[PDB]
């Protein structure tokens, strides 16, 4: 251990941690690779997602290289500060957290050659723009850009440790995703000028694409059933108007209900989504279908219905007898349109 | 390297971070610019606004000029708690933070003259007191006030640097419910018990999004209006029938009110959305009443002339109300 | 410069941050001036006020004094972790912070003949029991305790720095929900089992607006039990009619007092809200009983008489439970 | 000052904060008395409590005896920290905060025979597990234990300063209590044993009792004032079928809101409390007069009401005159009998 | 003490607290025994549980062997950051920390033979993925991960201190909703691309308790289906009545669904509630829609037929219902 103790001691004799690798030589290659841990959730109100990553950083600096029994060292977690490392950040995150407990959550590997592997695991929150046009039968890129805060690219460079499609690594298990599906991600590079300089920028985007299963359940059935519900007041006799207007008005306070609810989880957006169509012609169908029988009620000649022996009786409208083929016709209709357009 | 490294050890040995530069001489100059990468949270519950910028400022210090470099050197961020820096705050900022991860994002840049580089990467939430008469048909102006905290003016001044252009972004932003009309940045000196402190203003104008609000809040209200009339058009002898409607309509319309009025806080003034919601309850409230003086007036003692004129005033008295409402808030 | 970093370094050398100015001699006199910058909240579900202000301290330290400089040394706000500051918490307080963006909000000013000026950017949260019997109507007095958390009588003493201006800034106060009708300072002496402690406290009284509890709870519940007047004018074989209006209007209380009940707090007893919506919960309860006895005065066994008398005490009735009400809470 | 700045720096020469004093020698005996400035919130969700305190704690270090002018010395925060104190902890603490603003609110006072008073102002949330199966009619002790972490009783021993009773004290304004009345406290001490030795444990019971007023104006009354409503049901005439349906049902709704909204506030237990069984009988007795009046109308003959003149009519239903009698009188007997048992 | 303080001050002298034990040479062994104090809180909208314990770890370092003193040397928890400690980190846990009053709840004894005893009391949120389609008959496993950071099985090796006895206060672990079924105590080492690492995996079985659910969401909606059924007992003729009773049935089982659609997660697959309330509302749905065609039937177009046999077959189909829905799920 005293032999191992003053390489160590050595190492950082003179350093200058304040100063990269190769400052005013040449430019600090850094070599980087993610494995994603946990992909975690994603929130549509915040319009943005979670991820859980082993960020590995990869570089090279001279003035570390060593000679002893062992070709890799681990180093501890006080040694990594003590040395310069990338000041890498995520452009578009929002509140990332270092890991903590129960020590840091973080690792240095120095090789003979002077290689250092660098990993640190992370949570992190990130902006994903989203446009919820085809809501909830979208799909979305979430990116994950990140780069050097303040060198310029003429300073410090990123690149993959591997293929871009093999650099960005997701557990078998690491999906915890309730309403979308991980299908896949692309890996790519590129350079961004801002007003202190141009600076190299790794950028990752996961395709997400919106299980729609529970908006089946939660929105569509019951809008579809008031729907259907709306329209078997077409097949109660038309004497019956107390009876036939508690139903079509029933139901319109369950649209409204249903309507307000839906959007309600939807961020604060002002245009039209998948959805609001959905909910715009549901509520259309049984706002006509009161309307309907208000038009039925005005041709009614008689208080009195059928009595069922037989003074004269109202006959069966010819509203409500089109109405039974129509209303159901079209709104089949409306739903094969609907359905083949954002499916 | 060891050169480099020789200099930077010659600025900071017995560099003093307690004095300002120039002590006791002219006031430093600070010059300021922002670039803005996002603005994610307005909400009018807190009245406020939450921002992610690149703050960056830029004064002159002699105590680090360096000779013999031809190169500007970058540094890492923790050499910051070794320098004298603006004691730069936000005057009506709620809370806030500089992000730290991986590391600090902090900069520091220094320039052979002895310009120094500042950047902060900040997610701010200021304070915005909103005026929402008009909402949502409303227009703010949120402010980010930047001052310094213990400098007076005979100390610190403040620039934006680069004039018009020292703020940058602003065109990129997408809000989901406002957009940014205009940008303005203002400097001027503020006086108080202390003395005067420089003062730079950010201010943004935001006309918020009326296309959400028609679908939610106005065209429900619309809806259930026009279906109380449903009412006029019934026999008067169907009570049952008219009372149902018009009973579970004055439902509705509250039901309409309450789920959407928690989207608002506790704010006691008259608002363009509470007008034209208490306009079409008032309307419904009118078509259930207008039934009893119906159904009195003829089983108690011309009751079809009641109802037929009632087919045409609410249908006619709803648009005027409309068109006043949509001309005085527009 | 140097001749100022020499200054302040000899002031430091030998300094004892560990003791209090004249400590084991005369208690060290402390004025305090706060500058209110916002009170950004009132919650009565958690019972608490946040408070934005900049905290001033003002102490006179002989170990401080320097001679030669006719200035007043404006120094960095990290000086301010060197010297010794007096130990002054919020009694009351359950969280607060000191602003640290884009510096620790915090400033230190010395004068020639050893006095310190310390001023602190301080948001914080703090407790305020309220008095909510007659809530929206009430008047509620929160505090601000300031003390000395280990030091006694006999070695620091608090005053008001500068009278009854010892606290500016009441008139920026811009709560949409209250309006700041007075504030008191008091100094006093708050004695424990570990000896005698000063205390100074400021205290604002505050008056809610009633007018979105008029529009939003008051004006539904007075509308609904007009509506269940509407009863007493419809026919009593009108039994589906009558009935859906009145068991609906209950349903339509119970909407208003159940949904009413989520954003208030759990405070178990009679408030002035409630004895308004069980005053008018009580009217249409007992409108749907009216017809009740009518229905069974009729089939079980006049039946005119009750709904014209019902037409004139119910509104008579309800318009004396409003007029004793508001003179009572007004 | 200079002559008490010696002193100072004299007390912590050769000072070894690590070592408690008596380390070997003899057992460390810490005595100790809470001041509450404010009991906090209770909530019943998290089955926690928060509670403001003054927490003091005293002991001896032959280590710091000194002499001087003065008799005892009050220490500032930064001198508190230099020196060896109690490692005590709440063990049913969930997240406590020691104070650090505007600086630390401790308080260190030596005297010179070497007796430390060692004061914070601290806010603990601690575990109060509750059975509330009397809900909302319940009454609770609240514990608060406390002890060291790492020390085990042959080596720190803690004790009540005064009278156990006396040592715990609550300010007069201190009760921060919504829906509790603080009834009083029991001070005991006892020895807890784990699998890192024995400790001593000092513990404290907070004995409350839930304020019912809140549970009688937003669930009670309504429930019975529900059923009152159900009841008036049996009083309209039989051949008013739409009516006495309307009636019926839409008491049903309002029970199913009521015992929803009642069970939300209570934690999600799988027993059933005092609430849970008024409610449960108050839906039997909505859902029975349901069930009365749907007996009645299979024995309805005519669908004409009486016509207030005099062809024959229904007679009163003997149903009906036996259910205006027991209807208020079951329920009158069961309030008795419930509000009797529980409280 | 003076002995003491010497032995102590010794074992540091010189100590590297950046190299392991053994360091290399064979790789560390650490046992780890866990004491639950209490899992707070488990939620399904989350996807975590909250876990108090007490978090011990063993290892020996001859670095630290002391003799001459017959005593196990407990040291002020401050003494842990300046001994070598694992990098043990929970793979899947969110949210963590180390209480932190009255001190840091953290424990150091050593061992004459050099021994050490490291012990914390740690509040996580760990991470827990559950399969909600049998909820609210659903049993879970919840689960923590316990690996090192940065070494691997060549430098640290994992066990559990006293086998299966590692764990206790899991008999006496009490959860509102669920009971403890079981836990296991699994040892293997995880490959990534880096190496392998040493795991450590303390995992229990949980099952919810079904008590809440049937008072909460199985018994409303069981009556309300039973009051469905009340229409086949009224006659054909009285709509009014039977529409009213079929569609307000219609309604309030979807305010069933609605009030529980927000406590609920946004989890989107079928699960065993939406079955039974899907089920519910099938069965409710129908008795309205039966009373349509009975309508019709006589009106449009034996009619008594269809009544009779719709008293018997609902309420028997409805048993086999359940009969297979309970069958299957439990
Ligand atoms: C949101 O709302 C805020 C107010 O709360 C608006 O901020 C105001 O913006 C206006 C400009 O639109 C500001 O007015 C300008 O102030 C400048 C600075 O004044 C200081 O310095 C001058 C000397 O240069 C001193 O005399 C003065 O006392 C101050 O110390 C002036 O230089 C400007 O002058 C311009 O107009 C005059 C005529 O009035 C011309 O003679 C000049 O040549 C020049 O064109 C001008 O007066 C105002 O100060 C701001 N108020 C505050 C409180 O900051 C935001 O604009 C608004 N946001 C949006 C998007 O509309
Ligand atoms: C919100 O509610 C709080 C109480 O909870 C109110 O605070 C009280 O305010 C009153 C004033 O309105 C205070 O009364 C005054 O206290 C002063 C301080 O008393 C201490 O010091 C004196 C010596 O100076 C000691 O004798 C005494 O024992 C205390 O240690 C007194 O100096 C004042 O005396 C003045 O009035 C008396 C007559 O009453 C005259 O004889 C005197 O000459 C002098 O003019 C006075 O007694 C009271 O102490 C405050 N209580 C607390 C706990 O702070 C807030 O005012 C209220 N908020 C609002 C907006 O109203
Ligand atoms: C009352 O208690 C609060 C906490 O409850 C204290 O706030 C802490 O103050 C300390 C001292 O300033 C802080 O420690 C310092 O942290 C710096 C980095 O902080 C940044 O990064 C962390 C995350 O790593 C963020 O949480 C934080 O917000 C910042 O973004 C270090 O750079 C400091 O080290 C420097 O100074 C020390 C001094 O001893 C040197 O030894 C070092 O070499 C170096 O020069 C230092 O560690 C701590 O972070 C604060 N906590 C929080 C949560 O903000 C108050 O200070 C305290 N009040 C008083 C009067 O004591
Ligand atoms: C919650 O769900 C998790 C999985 O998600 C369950 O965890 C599994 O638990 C089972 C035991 O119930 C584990 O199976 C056991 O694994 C041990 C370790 O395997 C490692 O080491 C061996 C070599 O020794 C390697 O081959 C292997 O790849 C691993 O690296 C084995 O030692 C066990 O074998 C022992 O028992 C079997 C009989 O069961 C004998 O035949 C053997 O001879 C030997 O005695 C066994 O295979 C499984 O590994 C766990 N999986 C994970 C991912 O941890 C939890 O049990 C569950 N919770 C509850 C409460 O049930
Ligand atoms: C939103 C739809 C608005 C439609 C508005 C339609 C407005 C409109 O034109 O109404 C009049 C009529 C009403 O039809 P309906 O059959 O309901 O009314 C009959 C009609 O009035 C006959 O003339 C009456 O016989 P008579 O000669 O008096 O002895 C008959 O009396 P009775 O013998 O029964 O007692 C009435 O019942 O409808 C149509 O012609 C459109 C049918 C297709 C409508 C298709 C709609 C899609
Ligand atoms: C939960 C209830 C379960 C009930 C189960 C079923 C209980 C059961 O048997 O009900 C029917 C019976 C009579 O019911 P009810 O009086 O309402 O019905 C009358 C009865 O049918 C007469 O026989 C009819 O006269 P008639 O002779 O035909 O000319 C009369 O017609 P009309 O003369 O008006 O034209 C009908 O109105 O009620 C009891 O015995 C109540 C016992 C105490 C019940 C106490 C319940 C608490
Ligand atoms: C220091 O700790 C060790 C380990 O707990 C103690 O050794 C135990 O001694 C008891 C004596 O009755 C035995 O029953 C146990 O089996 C021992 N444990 C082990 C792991 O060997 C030791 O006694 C402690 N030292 C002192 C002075 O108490």
């Amino acid at each position: 251990t005293t032999v191992f103790t003053r390489i160590l001691d050595r190492l950082l004799d003179g350093y200058d941690n304040r100063l990269r690798p190769g400052l005013g030589e040449r430019v600090t290659e850094v070599k980087t690779d993610i494995f994603v841990t946990s992909f975690g959730p994603v929130s549509d109100h915040d319009m943005e997602y979670t991820i859980d990553v082993f960020f590995r950083q990869s570089w090279k600096d001279e003035r570390l290289k060593f000679k002893g029994p062992m070709t890799v060292l681990r180093l501890n977690n006080l040694m990594a500060s003590k040395i310069w490392t990338p000041d890498t950040f995520f452009h578009n995150g929002k509140k990332s957290v270092a890991h903590n407990m129960t020590m840091p959550n973080k690792l240095l590997r120095i090789t003979e050659d002077g290689t250092l592997l660098y990993t640190m695991r992370l949570t992190v929150r990130a902006e994903c723009p989203m446009h919820l046009e085809d809501f909830p039968m979208d799909a979305h890129a979430c990116p994950l850009k990140f780069g050097s805060y303040a060198y310029t690219r003429a300073e410090v460079v990123y690149e993959w440790t591997r293929e871009p499609a093999r650099s960005v690594v997701v557990a078998e298990d690491g999906s915890r995703l309730n309403q979308y599906d991980l299908l896949g991600q692309t890996v790519d590079s590129g350079i961004v000028q801002s007003s202190t300089g141009e600076y190299v920028v790794m950028t990752t985007h996961f395709h997400l694409k919106r299980k729609i299963g529970y908006f089946v359940i939660q929105t569509y059935l019951p809008c579809i059933m008031t729907v259907i519900l709306s329209q078997v007041s077409f097949w109660l006799n038309r004497e019956s108007v107390p009876a036939r207007t508690v139903f079509g008005v029933t139901t319109v306070l369950t649209m409204t209900t249903l309507s307000i609810s839906a959007r309600n989880s939807l961020p604060k957006v002002a245009y039209a989504t998948a959805m609001d169509w959905f909910i715009a012609v549901c509520y259309a169908f049984v706002f006509s279908a009161l309307i309907e029988f208000a038009t039925v009620n005005y041709f009614t000649k008689r208080g009195y219905a059928w009595d069922g022996k037989s003074k004269t009786f109202n006959s069966v409208s010819k509203i409500d007898r089109l109405s039974r083929i129509a209303f159901p016709l079209l709104f089949g209709i409306f739903n094969l349109v609907y359905w083949a357009t954002y499916l | 390297m060891s050169f480099v490294k020789e200099t930077v050890d010659k600025l900071l040995k017995g560099y003093d971070i307690r004095l300002r530069p120039d002590f006791g001489g002219p006031p430093v100059c600070v010059g300021m610019n922002i670039d803005i990468a996002s603005i994610d949270m307005v909400s009018e519950v807190n009245m406020d606004y939450t921002l992610t910028m690149y703050f960056q400022q830029y004064w002159r210090d002699k105590r680090l000029a360096y000779s013999g470099i031809p190169l500007n050197l970058t540094l890492d961020n923790r050499v910051a708690d070794q320098l004298w820096v603006p004691d730069t705050y936000f005057l009506n900022d709620k809370k806030s933070f500089v992000h730290g991860v991986t590391v600090k994002n902090r900069m520091i840049r220094l320039h052979p003259d002895g310009t120094v580089l500042y950047g902060l990467r900040i997610t701010t939430t200021a304070a915005c007191m909103m005026d929402l008469r008009r909402y949502p048909l409303d227009e703010q102006n949120c402010t980010l006030e930047i001052e310094s905290y213990g400098y007076t003016t005979d100390d610190i001044e403040f620039y934006w640097r680069g004039g018009d252009k020292a703020v940058t972004g602003v065109e990129r932003i997408e809000l989901p419910q406002f957009s940014i009309v205009e940008h303005r940045l203002v400097s001027r000196n503020v006086v108080f018990a202390t003395g005067a402190y420089p003062r730079l203003s950010l201010s943004f104008r935001l006309k918020r999004n009326i296309g959400y609000f028609i679908l939610q809040t106005y065209m429900p209200s619309i809806l259930i209006t026009i279906l109380s009339w449903v009412s006029f058009w019934i026999n008067y002898d169907a009570s049952a029938a008219r009372v149902a409607l018009g009973i579970t309509t004055v439902l509705t319309m509250t039901t309409i009110n309450t789920h959407l009025r928690e989207t608002l806080p506790k704010i006691p003034y008259v608002k363009a959305i509470d007008m034209y919601l208490m306009g079409c309850f008032v309307f419904v409230f009118l078509a259930l009443l207008e039934y009893a003086f119906v159904n009195y007036i003829f089983f108690g003692r011309d009751v079809n002339a009641i109802d037929r004129w009632s087919r045409i005033v609410f249908p006619f008295t709803f648009s005027l109300f409309n068109l006043v409402y949509w001309l005085y808030y527009v």
